[PDB]
């Protein structure tokens, strides 16, 4: 009902529906939806009060902890956001929905050595062979030395070798005047498309081979999955290429790609885009999708 | 048959100096031990509990990469303001504390540097121009470094085989070097000669430790036998029989009566000088223990690190595990404890050295 | 036994175990002979580990391999003679470097893991 | 001949006679000395012998025995000692902890009990 | 403990003599390297 009211004749009606839902004694999901609604277009005080109410209701919610950290960082108060992130990580640990955010905040706000230490602690506490190694390499190591980043990528490929993200990070960031086709062939052994076939398409487009790059991008976008980053990259490569009419068709087939396309928002926002900043006014998604992803 | 070498007169004057320096510190340590005994048991227990809580609060404050090759040893400055890291690439690096900013890059070693140690009076009562650091590499050279020069002040030739570990005597006048020729050598800074060439090990001598009083020196060998030598008499006092494999770490507690030796059998054995027996055998790690070090001032805890990518803190005399310092992807090759005891440095084969601080 | 720059020089018992394992890997088609093949397996991470003879008359022609193993986290040691390594590799000619490589679902798992654990424990 | 490889393991609940017999029989067949001390939440399995036998028995306890039948096995230590401490595999049902400590002090390996008990209290804090 | 055993033995027995005390075998048939074909 709140989602329907968001696209209804009044957004104040959506706020009223969210308040009524909060008055129906709901769980933490509706509480996060209400917090996002207060964080859609309103004062930060309302979002802080909603977060305090959620904490007084239930503190075991990674979405709520991420929302509280983002609210505290919205006012450029990085210390409070960092404290909230640390408290959430200690009280309600997860794999890496917020550890990467904490590492990014530590690298941006303060020295990056603390961020690298936090990344190592996350990779040693509850790794379960995660994809956070790419974050520890791209967001941390790629901004510094190069050989250290290569060694980190090699180690991240030694453990969990079938990871698409790690293989794509190692393929397009090792070297591509040479020793790139070998990496592409090696990654093709672990056949999947967590932006893995998209890496092959990007490598083909780098070599200016329009036909092969177009074929690979079409294969990866049409039927591999409903992703956002791959679809956006394919659209950008089509507009850059000399179609100028197939670009519009690709954009139409991507915006209308499987209207359950929150997966195409589960990859665009997880790789390029964000939530409740420009996505909140994309078409409708301000209240639900902001709390859904992190 | 125990052969006896007629040492030069330099050995005689050096040993008289050692006795005259070590006796007053021996009495001072005895008086301090008495004063500690007069302290009520309740206050001692409260202090021990506070230290245990602080050590359980230990976490990785900083993680810094040292060099493109693995780091072999890390040593703190006497003032806990500087950290020296030795690398297999031949370069030594002096970093600031706690900001971990690279301050100096000592160059001159061409092979794998095994150990670098600060002078005991460095950054406290010694000028930066004087010899403040000693380093040894795989080529056998022993180079002395100041703090104002990235170039070596002098080189100690005399070892044709790789020098394993180098340690300053607590006086700083004498330097002990361990070589794979099965012998260890004490050198003088003032006379620039090898005062004491001491064999006795059947295999190479890896690690050397000095008693805080300066009277005794503990040498661990690859023959799984550790030896305690009285420098004034040149006679081995105790053999630490009981280890199976090569001993990689020997340390003297500041109490001056416990000795901890970690071996390749993954165990660290604590022995008593007074009782002349092993008092405990900690099954420390799942892999070989690289280094063993007590808390420098009071010795309340024992620090171990191994190839299992982990360090561990043990109570004293409790020998119970307090905290398992984990987070190193590579093997912890070297470890050190700050003079104040608040900071713990662990340098690993992952080419990174991590600082641990109490929250 | 002579050149100290060949630092992880194995003992006799480990040399016997390692040559035996190299023979089994050659039997299982998991061995890559030659320094150039060892380098090519390093760059692809398809190698469990690498054995190299410490008797190449120019020894520094195989010291890039340890430095690349450090970059790819691959165990490595030195053996005493080139001819023993060559014979262990099924080659009458003296082989100075061989690579034991990965293969999913292989029967040589446990022996390779044990030889690795022994290998990355003698490196000091 | 060269030296005895030992491993100490901690098991939460070891009451099923089937798994007790499995450990006994496979330790006896692998010619592994050692003992099992049974206590509440602290079931110490110490095994001494050769490296390959230790590897086989380690795979037995960590990849063959389903422990949730919560109750699980945790590897505590693995190393080498010059001499064995015990003979044939023996079970000791210790009602208390000090009795097990005295039994291990009989042979001089009380640090095994120390590690096991300390790990048990540490995992109970978690 | 009034004084340690080393200190008690010491206090004068210092002279210019370094010993080579009782070299012990670490705890005779080499392993013949079986050459394959």
């Amino acid at each position: 009902a709140v989602k329907l009211e968001s696209e209804n004749d009044e957004y104040e009606r959506a706020r009223r529906l969210l308040a009524k839902a909060r008055s129906s004694a709901p769980t933490a999901r509706v509480f996060m939806k209400s917090v996002k609604l207060e964080w859609v277009q309103d004062n930060i005080r309302a979002a802080q009060d909603l977060c305090e109410e959620a904490l007084r209701h239930y503190e075991d919610f990674p979405k709520l902890w991420m929302m509280k950290g983002q609210i505290e960082e919205q006012k450029e108060m990085m210390e409070k956001a960092r404290e909230a992130y640390n408290q959430g990580l200690k009280k309600c640990p997860h794999s890496t929905p917020l550890w990467l955010l904490l590492s990014r905040l530590e690298e941006k706000i303060g020295q990056l050595t603390r961020a690298r230490a936090i990344l190592e602690k996350s990779r040693l506490k509850n790794p379960k062979n995660p994809g956070l190694w790419l974050e520890s390499v791209r967001l941390e190591y790629r901004a510094g030395l190069k050989n250290i980043a290569n060694t980190l990528m090699a180690k991240a490929l030694q453990e969990c070798p079938n990871s698409g993200i790690l293989w794509s990070e190692a393929i397009f960031l090792e070297a591509r005047p040479q020793r790139r086709t070998k990496s592409v062939d090696a990654l093709k052994k672990c056949e999947h498309d967590p932006h893995v076939l998209l890496a092959v398409a990007k490598l083909f487009w780098s070599q200016r081979k329009i036909t092969k790059a177009r074929e690979w991008f079409h294969r990866t976008v049409k039927i591999d999955s409903d992703l956002g980053d791959a679809w956006a990259f394919f659209y950008k490569f089509e507009l850059q290429h000399g179609t100028e009419e197939q670009q519009e068709e690709v954009r139409k087939r991507c915006e209308s790609a499987e209207p359950r396309h929150g997966e195409l928002w589960c990859a665009v926002s997880k790789d390029i885009a964000n939530w409740q900043k420009k996505i909140g006014d994309i078409l409708r998604l301000v209240a639900g999708r902001i709390k859904n992803t992190f | 048959q125990t052969w006896y070498h007629e040492g030069p007169n330099s050995l005689k004057v050096a040993r008289l100096w050692i006795a005259n320096y070590s006796l007053p510190r021996a009495m001072k340590r005895l008086e301090e031990a008495r004063l500690h005994k007069e302290i009520p048991e309740t206050t001692r227990t409260s202090q021990m509990q506070e230290l245990h809580k602080s050590l359980r609060s230990l976490n990785n404050f900083c993680s810094q990469i040292g060099d493109d090759r693995p780091i072999s040893y890390c040593h703190f400055s006497p003032n806990s303001k500087m950290l020296a890291t030795a690398c297999w690439s031949g370069l030594c690096k002096l970093w600031s504390v706690p900001d971990c900013n690279l301050l100096h890059t000592l160059r001159g070693h061409n092979t794998n540097v095994g150990a670098i140690v600060f002078h005991p009076k460095s950054t406290v009562s010694l000028d930066p121009k004087d010899v403040n650091l000693a380093s040894c590499a795989a080529d056998g050279s022993v180079k002395l470094w100041s703090l104002d020069s990235d170039e070596p002040v002098a080189d100690i030739e005399g070892h044709t085989v790789r020098v394993a570990r180098v340690m300053w005597h607590p006086s700083g006048r004498f330097l002990g070097t361990t070589c794979y020729d099965r012998s260890w050598r004490l050198w003088d800074l003032e006379a620039q000669e090898e005062i004491l060439h001491q064999e006795g090990h059947s295999m190479g001598v890896y690690d050397i430790a000095f008693h805080q009083d300066g009277s005794l020196a503990g040498t661990g060998g690859l023959d799984a036998f550790g030896r305690v030598w009285d420098l004034r008499t040149g006679r081995c006092i105790m053999f630490l029989e009981g280890h199976l494999k090569e001993i990689y770490g020997i340390n003297f507690s500041p109490n001056g009566y416990h000795i901890a030796t970690g071996s390749g059998d993954n165990t660290c054995k604590v022995w008593d000088l007074r009782q002349r027996r092993c008092v405990y055998t900690i099954p420390a790690h799942q892999n070989l223990v690289t280094g063993v070090k007590f808390e420098p001032i009071h010795g309340n805890f024992l620090l171990t690190g191994a190839y299992d990518n982990t360090a561990k803190i043990w109570t004293h005399p409790g020998w119970s595990p307090l905290k398992t310092l984990a987070g190193h992807e590579g093997k912890v090759m070297g470890l050190d404890i700050s003079s104040d005891g608040q900071l713990i440095a662990t340098c690993s084969y992952d080419r990174t050295f991590k600082l641990w601080m109490a929250e | 036994d002579v050149n100290p720059k060949a630092y992880p020089l194995a003992d006799a018992h480990l040399t016997k175990k390692l040559l035996d394992l190299v023979q089994q890997s050659c039997n299982y088609k998991q061995l890559r002979k030659g320094a150039n093949e060892a380098t090519k397996t390093l760059n692809r991470g398809i190698s469990e580990f690498i054995v190299m003879a410490a008797d190449a008359e120019p020894l520094e022609i195989i010291l890039h391999l340890p430095l690349l193993c450090e970059d790819k986290n691959v165990p490595y040691v030195f053996v005493r003679s080139k001819q023993a390594l060559g014979r262990a590799c099924g080659v009458s000619r003296p082989v100075i470097a061989c690579s034991v490589t990965i293969k999913e679902g292989s029967q040589l798992k446990q022996q390779i893991q044990s030889i690795q654990q022994s290998i990355e424990r003698l490196l000091v | 001949s060269q030296g005895v490889h030992i491993s100490v393991y901690r098991v939460r609940n070891l009451s099923n006679p089937a798994k007790k017999f499995k450990i006994e029989a496979n330790a006896g067949q692998l010619y592994l000395t050692g003992v099992v001390v049974l206590h509440k939440d602290v079931n110490v399995v110490v095994v001494e012998g050769g490296p390959k036998a230790q590897k086989k028995f380690k795979r037995l306890m960590l990849h063959r025995i389903k422990w949730d039948e919560t109750n699980k096995c945790v590897l505590v230590w693995e190393g080498t000692a010059k001499d064995r401490s015990f003979g044939e595999m023996k079970f000791k049902q210790c009602p208390t902890e000090n009795m097990a400590r005295e039994h291990f002090k009989k042979h001089g390996a009380e640090h095994y009990w120390d590690l096991a008990l300390s790990e048990s209290v540490l995992e109970s804090t978690d | 403990p009034e004084i340690e055993w080393w200190d008690s033995y010491i206090i004068f027995g210092i002279t210019n003599l370094v010993e080579h005390p009782a070299q012990l075998n670490p705890p005779d048939t080499p392993v013949t390297l079986g050459v394959y074909l």
